[PDB]
């Protein structure tokens, strides 16, 4: 497991537990939750390139204290 | 608001995913870029004077919605009395003191649909049609039948 900053534009800071062999479907959708809007609403980035549903943290070579970037889609989904 | 824009949004692939669109009964165009503005199209319900028919609605979002509801008006000239003959300035509890913050797009078109096949003759929007409607209703209708022909695409 791994702790991951996930920034919106506002600049808020908010901070997730993830296993490391674990589909970042779950963050975003955890994300999108908290904040009341759809998924498919938002994109998440990492180094500057989009995470996927697929996607996991064992790959991405993603560690501890890492940040994710988050942007509001313009569809919104 | 964003929250009012992202809405729109939602609501406006909400219409393009939907049955009624996929069967052609409603649909729904992006006017401006910003989302402040849209036309809606329902077609004329069947076993109507409208059948055949398709209109065209303004729809515009104030800046209170959503507490406030769509400006919703026919760009279709139509004979109906619940409807402006001159104007298409619309009668209907929905867009008035029965409008709720969490009614859809969607639900605004259907209700029109809706609309057009069940008139509410003694709260009239057009007098004159509806004193026709009640008085006449077969010349109302020939009426009617004619007006989507000439302006509906009937």
């Amino acid at each position: 497991y791994i702790k991951l900053k996930v920034i919106g534009q506002d600049s808020s800071e908010i901070h997730f537990k993830v296993k490391m062999t674990t589909h970042l479907k779950k963050l975003k959708e955890s994300y999108c939750q908290r904040q009341g809007v759809p998924m498919n609403s938002l994109r998440f980035l990492f180094e500057g390139q989009r995470i996927a549903d697929n996607h996991t943290p064992k790959e991405l070579g993603m560690e501890e204290e890492d940040v994710i970037e988050v942007y509001q889609e313009q569809t919104g989904g | 608001a964003n929250i009012a824009v992202q809405r729109i949004k939602r609501e406006f692939k909400e219409v393009l995913k939907s049955e009624e669109t996929s069967k052609n009964q409603i649909k729904v165009d992006l006017v401006d870029e910003n989302f402040t503005e849209l036309r809606g199209e329902i077609a004329g319900p069947p076993d109507t004077p409208y059948e055949g028919g398709r209109y065209q609605l303004e729809i515009k979002i104030p800046e209170t919605y959503p507490f406030n509801p769509p400006k919703v008006r026919f760009i279709t000239k139509i004979w109906h009395p619940n409807i402006s003959s001159v104007t298409g300035a619309i009668c209907l509890d929905i867009l008035k003191d029965q409008w709720a913050a969490a009614m859809t797009l969607r639900t605004v078109l259907l209700s029109l649909q809706a609309l057009l096949a069940a008139a509410e003759p003694d709260d009239p929007q057009d007098a004159v049609v509806a004193n026709q409607y009640k008085q006449n209703p077969e010349m109302f209708k020939q009426t009617a039948r004619l007006w989507a022909h000439v302006y509906a695409g009937a």
